[PDB]
DNA sequence: GGGTATTCGCCGTGTACCTCTCCTAGCCC
RNA sequence: GCGGAGAGGUA
DNA sequence: GGGCTAATGACGGCGAATACCC
């Protein structure tokens, strides 16, 4: 399990959007309109986007770009 | 019902108030209890029957 | 469901009741007992509220879905869905216009005001006793005359017409529809342009306020007065079957049975036209049972059936506790929830729970079926459920695989502080408890002694994110109300810490070299070694010294075995030091702080783990105990007690001889026995604490003991001195009921036996101390219920308001020393502006900064003493506060994040902790410094003593190197000995005054001159022989004799030559005007000296905390003054003494009456500031603000609550009770026009948008001074703007009619409105909603 | 004690409180006041409509719940609309306002 | 008559949970 | 058989 | 059973309504 979002938060430091930006993206992973961007080990779709945020790859302004597209 | 106690820390499972009990208190079945339920069942006379 | 806004209030006219309705009720039977069909018409009827059951007719004729706006022709019932029968509404065609109980008995009788007519005229009205006059025409009678029986029969008989007159509630809705609302409002103001005087033009205010108010909103007032009733719908008011042919019934049904029983009765009676009376009697009773309808209590409160308990009404439902808003709108039952008793499970995760299997699979039931079905596991959902009710293999396995990565909610009943909710990862586990990691029991404040927990499960994509990032408990390791850490070690982990790093002089393996902490395990482990024993040991510590760089510093420390094992768990940037010690509470509690402040929160989070878990293992293989012979007896208390009681028995016989009196003799046995109690104590301190005499290689030694208690003791695991002195000393002394201390103390302990008398005292006392917690808890609880009320709206909304105001924060050094230090105060704070050295262009800190712990050590090298930082309270932004203005702190440690509630974390913050709280001869510095006197004028005099003749005198300390460290405040006539510059010793008595005596201080000399002090008339000269002793009395205005009431007696101070002195400077003759009980002992005839005696004049806790949160006037305020100057007397003897303070400059005719019993302070002649005392007492805070202004009560109110919580020692941040303040005085007072109405109370925030729309015109139009008000948190709370908000949580009925009357309109804006609602609050993760939906009004 | 989904209350279409009747925990007003001292505002949204009161609501969700997927739609409380119901039942016209 | 006291009456008084009994009544046909 | 009283108990 | 009818043991705070004192 992922203990800690220090890092997520350190990306975004609101606290509070970041929250948003991880369920906009595990909505989109969960009803299977997108695929993951990491090699998931067992995590639910939760814990992925998380992971995901704290690597870098995902943000607001990413999701904005790659919906447009 | 009078038991052997001992007063010690034992890896934080008696940590606060809380209780540590070995197997042989279960297994010489000195703390089961029988309890009892009433259920009741009534037939009334209704105007329908 | 449509997206809606604005929650709208107002009258409902009787035209809108009818529309509603869908039918009448005429007949009160609701069901027909026997055939459970409803009534054709009655309370419960198909043809008026709906179908019983789904798409189908009662008789059965049309029950198919096909038919959906049929209305069957034999029953008159409609088929529709039966939900349908859930919001109809009916009505009641009332006979008789009915007044509506609210709008007459709510505390402000709108009814009453509004007719202009005193509430018990009204009253006489509706009870039928007499009538009223209403515009009785062409005769000799006024339109408010109350008539009795015969004088109306007289008048009726004599003046058939132009007399016209009527009873009851219908009379009332005449008096209201005739009434012209614009051509009396216009008048009332034509009145108020004439009228002067206080309190009717208070009343007018309130009258023509309301009279606006109809005119605005559109409600025409007699609508207050029902015609037609309107019907909750049935299964609202529900009529439920019981079993066995009986009926069970909500109240609700009884008072309309019984409404329509009178209503039907006074029909057919106005059929029949019955005489007057009975018609009267039968309008009287559709009364009670109307208004019991409506609000029931306010009355003879009409009882139910053979219950003595008076029966639920509508208001009773809405209002109070139990019935709604708090019971069912934020007191809701979720789903997917459990509960269970709490366990240890030491060996889980910091941010993990043991979850039994049961509760999980029952809980996650629905997600079982889900990932069942994606599995294919199971066909449809029913053989999910079936395969769910057999749980097999396979479930268990979902379920497991389920549950992986998704947080669960774990609640302990008192959820205090946001603490007391937190998400955790479940861990599937046998057994029906639910198992709780052991560091967060602190938080909770559980302990394991059948504490019981809740549990939820968030639903949705968005609650599990927040769930598992907001409130997951490694996440909150920090206490929203103070900085600190809140996960720090209880008690085994201590225990077994500080077993493992104390030290002992010889044991095996002294003083041998171990290459590192892993072969110090390998010793201890394989028994070839102690788990403490001095040892060098060669260790490698790192040190972030660099960007972010480790560097490896290792060398050789001596050091225990004991504190090697520890350091295995530590993180890489600690230093080595920080384990070397003793290692108990206070030092793990510090070095979690510093692992946090330096690493970061995971770090902190593993480091935490490891210790619990060391902590445990070690203090398992410890093996402490507690025998009897642990707690030692001190040797040499036997004698203690013989010394005692022979010191008891001597002075009780030199008290029977009558040498000193009872009270005397009770405070020195209470003396002796107190010092009797710590001699004991303190040997017994010194028989348990060092007595491990155990020997090294040759001669001996002494050393902290091993006993076991004092391990207990020392290490903060469990257990202070206190209690190890109740075991092992003597138990000290104890109160009676009433306070006072029994004479004969507790000298038994509990190692020995204590005897009845003693058992019987200390019973007393753990009796006493058990109610005390439980009223205390209530209140704790009702003090937390409005805090977290009345602050809940404030969020955090903009990033930086740009305000230069602020506070200037210092820290609070009451008398001794430094109870509370600045760095803690100023911590997290932005500062308002640059902070300079001592010399001039040396700016310290940039325009507003966040002073974290580096700029804290900054100041601390430098020496700052005071720090203006922006503060909350003076924040500009409207409608919430800016970041800046607030800080940081928080459970994490960066500046605050916009969206933030930080009312509502304010206030739990500062009601959580609050369940545990309940001679000045010489002044004596503490430390070497130089003195300095603050806000003082002295003068010389010719006995050598620097007179102080400032009534605000402050006599601070400065240290060497330029800093305040004890403050106190001189009086008026204190002597002195040391002037300014002198180097005071330790303890040396720098200043003198009479205790119990204020003397009068003369500032020049001469002859005491006798003005208006006549022999005989107001004073009697009784005087003693030449030793020079009298009895001459000035008294007081109140004991003043009764012929000398208006003579005045007065003493001038004139010199040797006998020209009245004057005061250096001004040119006022000195005219002493001799105050109370003027005892003139020293009679004419001895050269006076300089000091001469003129006259002699002989709550905390949870209620004071709860005062000042309320600003509750304490019965006996204080006096302040308004404007500066001489104050000079005015027409006396009135009844009240009257004060006119007399400006130097401003106008002079502000008179302030006083009481006879009232001292005064202040000399006439002296020179008073505004806000000075001028009478001695607790002041109210609502002075103190209008006066001084808002950071002088905002400073005292913090003060003087953060005195209260930290006499208990309960840390909480100053921030809190500023946003509680700032959220007290939301309200002002126009004083000038231009904009407003001249008078209204309206909130600061539309008071400075207006202004601030003027000046965003370009023209400069009108702008409006107001004046600030202070109103407490009930009161301020029940001014909010929102209605839903005050009605939530006090007297329903008062704001529902006030905001009824109003027509006022809800936009929610706030929290509490939009958890009522059911939306999203404007706070935190939704804020950025909230802020979308702004943006979606008014645009594409 | 644990329940997923049972029975609810007749008046306000909250479930059932107790253990003889399957029952939910009772989310106070204390707990309300914790969720918004976090910035919880989904969670508190859910634990308001979702998962008591909102009944349209309720059942969407276990079906979405069923399907795999996590969303919700929350709708207005059927506790409010009692509410509403109750007010105006006496002489107090109280409307949702709509723009 | 107008300001000040005094009586007077209303409103509030912690959360979460767990057992049990008892639930419209009286009189007349 | 949804409710509400009364009694007791838990933290 | 079914049918018909309908007293005394809190307490504090606050604000409005008289009682009364000049
Ligand atoms: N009337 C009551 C009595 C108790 N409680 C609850 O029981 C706990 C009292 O802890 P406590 O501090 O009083 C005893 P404990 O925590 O075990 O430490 P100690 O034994 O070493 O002193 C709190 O959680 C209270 O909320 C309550 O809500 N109402
Ligand atoms: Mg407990
Ligand atoms: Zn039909
Ligand atoms: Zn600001």
């Amino acid at each position: 399990a992922r203990v800690t979002v220090q890092d997520a938060v350190e990306k975004i430091g609101n606290r509070f959007d970041l929250v948003l930006v991880a369920a906009r993206r595990a909505r989109q992973m969960q009803v299977g309109g997108k695929d993951p961007l990491v090699p998931e080990e067992n995590d639910k779709t939760t814990v992925i986007a998380l992971r995901e945020i704290e690597e870098g790859l995902i943000n607001n302004q990413i999701l904005d770009v790659r919906e447009r597209q | 019902q009078n038991m052997r106690v001992a007063f010690m820390p034992w890896n934080g499972y008696n940590f606060e108030d809380s209780i540590l009990v070995s197997e042989r208190v279960v297994q010489e079945d000195r703390f089961t209890t029988i309890h009892i339920q009433e259920l009741a069942c009534v037939s009334r006379d209704t105007k329908l029957g | 469901t449509e997206e809606f806004d604005a929650i709208k209030i107002a009258l409902a006219s009787p035209d809108m009741i009818r529309s509603w309705s869908f039918g009448e009720v005429k007949k009160p039977e609701t069901i027909n007992y026997r055939t459970f069909k409803p009534e054709r018409d009655g309370l419960f009827c198909a043809r008026i509220f709906g179908p019983v059951k789904d798409y189908e007719c009662l008789c059965g004729k049309y029950k198919r879905l096909k038919h959906r706006g049929v209305i069957c022709e034999k029953c008159g019932v409609e088929v529709t869905q039966t939900k349908v029968r859930r919001e109809r509404m009916g009505h009641i065609e009332l006979a008789s216009p009915t007044a509506h109980i609210w709008f007459l008995k709510s505390l402000p009788s709108r009814i009453g005001l509004l007719l202009d007519m005193p509430l018990r005229d009204i009253e006489r009205v509706l009870y039928f006793e007499s009538y009223v006059v209403i515009e009785g025409g062409m005769t000799n009678l006024e339109r408010q005359q109350i008539l009795t029986e015969e004088q109306y029969l007289d008048a009726l008989e004599e003046f058939g017409d132009e007399f016209d007159a009527k009873m009851g509630a219908e009379a009332i809705q005449a008096l209201l529809k005739s009434m012209d609302l614009e051509q009396e409002c216009e008048q009332l103001r034509e009145e108020l342009n004439e009228t002067n005087s206080e309190t009717k033009r208070k009343k007018l205010t309130k009258r023509i306020k309301l009279l606006e108010a109809f005119v605005q909103s559109g409600n025409k007032p007699e609508w207050m007065i029902l015609t037609v009733l309107p019907v909750l719908p049935p299964d609202l008011r529900p009529l439920v079957p019981l079993d066995g042919g009986r009926f069970a019934t909500s109240d609700l049904n009884d008072l309309y049975r019984r409404v329509i029983n009178r209503n039907n009765r006074l029909k057919r009676l106005l059929d029949l036209a019955a005489p007057d009376i009975i018609v009267r009697n039968e309008k009287r009773m559709l009364q009670e049972a109307v208004d019991a309808l409506l609000d029931n209590g306010r009355r003879g409160r009409a009882i139910t059936g053979s219950n003595k308990r008076p029966l639920k009404s509508l208001a009773d439902m809405i209002k109070g506790k139990q019935g709604r808003f708090r019971q069912n709108l934020l007191g809701k039952r979720v789903d997917y929830s459990g509960r269970s008793v709490i366990t240890v499970g030491p060996y889980l995760r910091l941010h993990q729970c043991g979850l039994p299997k049961k509760m999980a699979l029952e809980l996650f039931k629905p997600f079982i079926y889900g990932k069942l079905e994606l599995r294919g596991l199971a066909t449809t959902i029913k053989a999910a459920k079936k395969m769910v009710e057999r749980e097999e293999a396979v479930v268990w396995d979902i379920l497991d695989e389920v549950i992986r990565e998704h947080p669960v909610l774990l609640n302990r009943a008192p959820t205090l502080h946001r603490l007391g909710i937190q998400a955790f990862e479940p861990v599937l586990i046998e057994g029906k408890a639910i198992q709780l990691h052991p560091l967060v029991c602190a938080a909770y404040n559980a302990d394991f002694d059948g504490d019981q927990m809740a549990v939820h499960v968030p639903l949705t994509l968005e609650a599990q994110l927040e769930a598992r990032a907001l409130m997951m408990s490694t996440n909150n390791i920090l206490s929203p109300a103070n900085g600190e850490p809140i996960i720090v070690p209880s008690q085994d982990v201590v225990l077994g810490l500080y077993y493992m790093t104390r030290d002992c002089v010889n044991a095996k393996g002294e003083g041998m070299v171990l290459t590192g902490p892993k072969e110090a395990e390998r010793l201890y482990r394989s028994g070839l070694a102690s788990l403490h024993a001095r040892v060098k040991v060669r260790i490698t510590e790192y040190e972030k010294d660099a960007n972010g760089e480790l560097v490896a510093k290792t060398s050789l420390k001596d050091t225990t075995v004991g504190r090697a094992i520890l350091w295995m768990i530590v993180p890489k940037g600690l230093p080595y030091s920080i384990v070397n010690q003793a290692l108990g509470k206070k030092a793990i509690s510090k070095m979690l702080n510093t692992c946090y402040r330096i690493l970061g929160l995971k770090p902190t989070v593993i480091f935490a783990d490891q210790i619990m878990y060391t902590g445990f293992a070690y203090a398992a293989r410890s093996g402490a105990s507690v025998g009897i012979d642990d707690m030692v007896i001190p040797e040499k208390k036997h004698e203690i007690i013989s010394e005692a009681e022979a010191e008891v028995a001597e002075i009780q016989e030199q008290f029977q001889s009558g040498l000193v009196t009872a009270g005397e003799r009770y405070n020195k046995v209470i003396d002796i026995w107190a010092a009797a109690n710590d001699r004991v104590s303190k040997a017994m301190m010194d028989n348990l604490q060092t007595e491990t005499v155990i020997n090294r290689d040759g001669q001996e030694e002494k050393q902290v003991s091993f006993n076991s208690i004092y391990m207990m003791a020392d290490s903060g695991a469990r257990g202070s001195a206190a209690q190890i002195r109740q075991l092992a000393g003597m138990r000290g002394l104890m109160a009676k009921p009433d306070g006072s201390i029994i004479e004969t103390p507790i000298t038994a302990n509990f190692r020995e036996g204590l005897n009845v008398l003693q058992y019987f005292i200390s019973t007393h006392g753990a009796r006493k101390g058990l109610a005390d917690t439980a009223l205390k808890t209530a209140n704790s609880g009702y003090l937390t219920r409005r805090l977290v009320d009345v602050a809940q709206d404030l969020v955090v909304t903009e990033d930086d308001c740009g305000t230069h105001e602020g506070i200037m924060m210092t820290p609070v050094i009451e008398g001794g020393d430094v109870k509370e230090p600045l760095r803690d105060r100023v911590l997290g704070r932005v500062t308002a502006e640059d902070v300079l050295k001592p010399g001039t262009a040396d700016i310290l800190v940039p325009r507003n900064t966040l002073l974290h712990e580096q700029w804290c050590d900054l100041l601390e090298e430098n020496s700052v003493d005071a720090v203006k930082v922006r503060s909350v309270v003076s924040c500009d932004t409207d409608f919430g506060v800016c970041a800046h203005c607030y800080g940081r702190d928080l459970a994490r440690g960066h500046i605050i994040n916009k969206g933030e509630a930080i009312g509502v974390i304010a206030a739990q913050s500062i009601g959580e902790p609050g369940t545990q709280l309940t001679a000045e001869s010489s002044i004596q510095v503490k430390n070497k410094g130089s003195i300095k006197l603050s806000n003082v004028k002295s003068v010389v005099n010719s006995s050598g003593k620097l007179v102080i003749t400032s009534r605000n005198t402050e006599l601070k300390l400065i240290d060497e190197f330029g800093r305040t460290k004890e403050s106190y405040k001189v009086p008026y006539g204190a002597v002195l000995a040391k002037g300014d510059g002198e180097q005071v010793a330790g303890g040396e008595t720098v200043a003198n005054w009479d205790p119990h005596t204020m003397p009068v201080i003369t500032e020049v000399s001469g002859f005491v001159r006798f003005t208006d002090m006549i022999d005989g008339q107001t004073i009697t000269r009784q005087t003693d022989e030449l030793t020079g002793l009298s009895s001459l009395v000035v008294l007081d205005s109140a004991e003043r004799t009764a012929g000398g009431k208006d003579l005045r007696p007065a003493l001038k101070i004139v010199d040797a030559q006998g020209n009245d002195v004057l005061i250096p400077g001004t040119d006022m003759p000195a005219q002493y005007f001799l105050p109370g009980k003027a005892i003139v002992q020293l009679e004419d005839g001895v050269q006076i000296s300089s000091g001469d005696t003129l006259a002699r004049i002989p709550t905390g806790g949870l209620p004071r905390v709860a005062d000042l949160f309320e600003a509750r006037r304490p019965k006996e305020p204080a006096i302040l003054a308004e404007i500066s100057g001489i104050v000079s007397f005015g027409k006396e003897t009135k009844g009240k003494r009257r004060l006119v303070i007399t400006p130097v400059d401003g106008s002079d005719p502000y008179e302030e009456m006083i009481p006879k019993w009232r001292q005064l302070n202040v000399f006439e002649g002296e020179r008073v500031e505004r806000g000075d005392v001028i009478s001695d007492g607790p002041e109210a805070p609502h002075d103190i603000l209008r006066l001084r202004g808002v950071h002088a009560v905002t400073r005292y109110i913090v003060n003087e609550v953060q005195d209260v919580y930290r006499l208990q020692g309960v840390k909480i941040n100053d921030k809190h009770i500023e946003v509680i303040v700032r959220q007290m005085l939301r309200k002002a007072t126009i004083v000038n026009a231009g904009s407003s109405d001249f008078l209204e109370g309206e909130q600061v925030e539309y008071s400075r948008v207006k202004i601030a729309n003027r000046e965003l015109e370009a023209n400069g139009k009108v702008g409006a001074t107001y004046s600030r008000d202070l109103l407490g948190i009930t009161k301020a709370s029940l001014a909010t703007e929102s209605f839903i908000s005050a009605a939530s949580f006090q007297e329903t009925t008062r704001v529902l009619t006030e905001a009824a009357v109003a027509g006022k309109r809800d936009e929610l804006r706030g929290l509490k409105e939009n958890v009522i609602v059911g939306r999203l609050i404007p706070a935190g993760t939704g804020y950025a909603y909230h802020q979308d939906r702004m943006r979606r009004r008014a645009a594409g | 004690h644990a329940r997923s989904t049972g029975s609810y209350s007749l008046v306000t279409q909250q479930p059932l409180g107790g253990k003889a009747q399957f029952g939910g925990q009772r989310f106070g007003e204390m707990e309300v006041w914790a969720l918004e001292a976090y910035g919880a505002a989904y969670t508190l949204q859910e634990m308001l409509t979702v998962k008591s009161d909102d009944v349209n609501g309720r059942t969407k969700m276990y079906k979405n719940i069923v399907d795999g997927n996590h969303q919700m739609e929350p709708g207005m409380p059927e506790s409010f609309n009692v509410l509403l119901k109750e007010i105006r039942s006496l002489g107090i016209n109280i409307e949702l306002e709509d723009e």
